[PDB]
DNA sequence: ACACACTCTCCAATTCTCTAA
DNA sequence: TTAGAGAATTGGAGAGTGTGTTTTTTTTTTTT
């Protein structure tokens, strides 16, 4: 397998150096500009285009198309590492969830809780759309493109991403990142003071601190 | 295994015991004549607060019984002679 | 895979007894 | 007189084991 550290540096190089002959050929480095907007919280999602990557490294594009999930995580971490370099400005406080984070910083002075951006791939122009019948089991885990008609859509629901608890006795806080479709919550304090004294303090979950994302379910059908 | 915590003499003469007691009241204030009830409430409030530092497992009355029994031991007298007068 | 009910064990707290401070 | 050390009895902290878990065809009475 590849060294994902080397791949991380290659991705950083792409973000740092790529220009699409952009802004009417003025070569203003589209992804650098995007990183400025992301750093100043002007924008949330970032759609990286695989046709741009193909100009420098088609083998990287092929590496992405199979086992896409690894490269999703990789690109997200690369963007988080590069974001402070494109910052120059202090942003105004505008969200209760971030007021909690600000209090947490003030008291301190995991990264998943702070990572307020989304990263998605726009498919390479080589890949023609499949019909819903041709997405067979040899395509598990691979990036695909599909075409059809929508039949049903749900309302938008809050989906849990990381839970935040508080302890009645010791005044500390704890975190629990969520990935599977289900989880089991915490009960009793794992901090060293409570544990060593066996003082039995309980954990209360805080909807003012935990992180949520907009989630919706949909169905699509053959022509 | 079975590392059960309990309040013995060495824990009682530790910093959160008598030394912390000696320093907790020098910030307090009391109102005196005709206010003895309120002063007692304040005193007991600080005492329950202090006791919870030393061993956060027992109720306050049970803790007082343990201290009343444990005060008999020579180990706390070796520290009492320092707390009284000076080290 | 994740919850009741039951059985069983070993560690060390509480008291008796003898002894010194 | 007051307090600590060595020996005996007993509680319970903890581990292990066993078990449970709308949508189609056909008849019968009474409404038409
Ligand atoms: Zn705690």
């Amino acid at each position: 397998l590849k060294d994902y550290a080397l791949e991380k540096e290659k991705v950083k190089k792409f973000l740092q150096e790529f220009y699409q002959d952009d802004e009417l050929g003025k070569k203003q480095f589209k992804y650098g500009n995007q990183l400025v907007r992301l750093a100043h919280r002007e924008q949330v999602a970032l759609y990286v285009d695989l046709d741009d990557v193909a100009e420098d490294d088609p083998e990287l594009v092929d590496s992405i198309c199979e086992n896409a999930r690894r490269y999703a995580k990789l690109f997200a971490d690369a963007v988080q590492e590069l974001l402070p370099q494109y910052k120059e400005r202090e942003v105004v406080n505008k969200d209760v969830l971030d007021v909690y984070i600000e209090h947490r910083l003030m008291m301190e002075q995991p990264a998943e809780l702070m990572r307020r951006f989304e990263l998605y791939f726009q498919g390479p122009s080589s890949n023609k759309p499949r019909v819903i019948r041709e997405v067979r089991a040899d395509s598990v885990g691979k990036l695909v493109t599909v075409r059809g008609i929508v039949t049903r859509v749900s309302e938008v629901k809050p989906k849990m991403v990381v839970a935040t608890y508080t302890c009645d006795q010791c005044g500390a806080e704890t975190y629990q990142p969520i990935q599977s479709p289900t989880f089991m919550p915490l009960i009793m304090c794992p901090s060293q003071e409570c544990q060593t004294n066996r003082s039995g303090g309980r954990l209360y979950l805080q909807t003012r601190g935990s992180r949520f994302i907009k989630f919706q379910e949909m169905k699509m059908q053959e022509h | 295994k079975r590392n059960i915590p309990k309040l013995d003499a060495q824990r009682l003469i530790s910093e959160r015991g008598l030394p912390a007691l000696r320093h907790v009241f020098d910030k307090a204030k009391f109102k005196g004549k005709g206010h003895e009830a309120e002063d007692l409430k304040m005193l007991i409030r600080h005492m329950e607060h202090w006791a919870h530092r030393l061993f956060p497992k027992l109720q306050f009355e049970d803790f007082i019984d343990r201290v009343e029994y444990l005060g008999s031991k020579k180990e706390v007298q070796t520290c009492l002679k320092r707390i009284r007068l000076d080290l």
